[PDB]
């Protein structure tokens, strides 16, 4: 029941996945070193993470069947607006249940709340963050569902200041109805067991996530020595 | 709209 088209969409998401996604994480070395003391001491090398992170959000981005169709003003809209939403998404993969961190390869690159709460950032997104990591975890998604909910979450027609909605609309549609039709076919039970309303639920709470994130990002950029620390790339898609 | 390296990153 899952058709060619469908197959093919998959192995597509897949691909980009693994090209842009390292496993390894052998480049955050290249990073600012991680400082834990006490005041922001986190925020350099975290930033540096999130800025590699976008680009790396983009590249799978732009391997999303139809998504080059998109006019480039509403692929930037789109990218702004998912980016932080899809790297909380990417990082669940390198999130551990075992101490509620993220553990990325080692000891120095290892992130847990105090980390997150050293970059400038309050349990008022951090314990929902995390909420969500265990929650997203516990859902136990196939590598498949994994990118495909990625994928969708980046093509939502609902994001401020998308011009054709029309088309983007149509885009996620065949995407979500692909990631439908795989949970039918290809998830077995009791796992399958509401799992597409669990995961458009995830897309909720990204959204919850988002905004509290945006709350506190133009808290911590509202200072010129804190957004002194950022990337630029970081302050092009994060900022106005 | 204004996002060189954005734009630069998605040609
Ligand atoms: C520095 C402040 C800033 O708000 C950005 C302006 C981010 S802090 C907080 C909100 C946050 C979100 C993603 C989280 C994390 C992500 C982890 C990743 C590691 C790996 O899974 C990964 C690899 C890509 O190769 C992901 O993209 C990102 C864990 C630590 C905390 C991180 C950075």
């Amino acid at each position: 029941k899952l058709s060619e088209e469908q197959q093919h969409i998959i192995a597509i998401l897949l691909d980009a996945h693994h090209k842009t996604y390292d496993p390894t994480y052998a480049d955050f070395r290249d990073f600012r070193p991680p400082v834990r003391m006490s005041p922001l001491s986190m925020l350099p090398h975290l930033a540096d993470l999130v800025s590699y992170s976008i680009q790396k959000v983009i590249g799978f981005a732009k391997m999303i069947p139809g998504f080059r169709d998109l006019t480039s003003d509403d692929q930037i809209v789109l990218l702004k607006s998912s980016a932080i939403e899809v790297i909380m998404l990417l990082s669940n993969q390198s999130f551990t249940m075992d101490d509620m961190s993220w553990d990325c390869g080692s000891q120095d690159y290892k992130y847990d709340v105090t980390d997150v709460s050293k970059a400038g950032h309050t349990l008022e997104l951090i314990e929902p963050l995390i909420k969500f990591q265990v929650g997203l975890k516990k859902l136990n998604l196939h590598e498949e569902e994994h990118v495909l909910l990625m994928a969708i979450c980046i093509v939502s027609p609902d994001r401020p200041g998308v011009q054709d909605a029309k088309l983007v609309e149509a885009i996620q549609d065949r995407l979500s109805n692909t990631l439908q039709t795989y949970i039918r076919c290809r998830h077995p039970p009791p796992g399958s067991h509401q799992l597409y309303a669990k995961m458009i639920q995830k897309l909720a709470d990204l959204r919850s996530l988002n905004e509290e994130h945006s709350k506190q990002y133009r808290s911590l950029s509202f200072q010129p020595e804190n957004s002194m620390k950022l990337t630029p790339l970081v302050l092009e898609v994060f900022g106005n | 709209k204004n996002h060189p390296m954005l734009m630069n990153l998605l040609k």
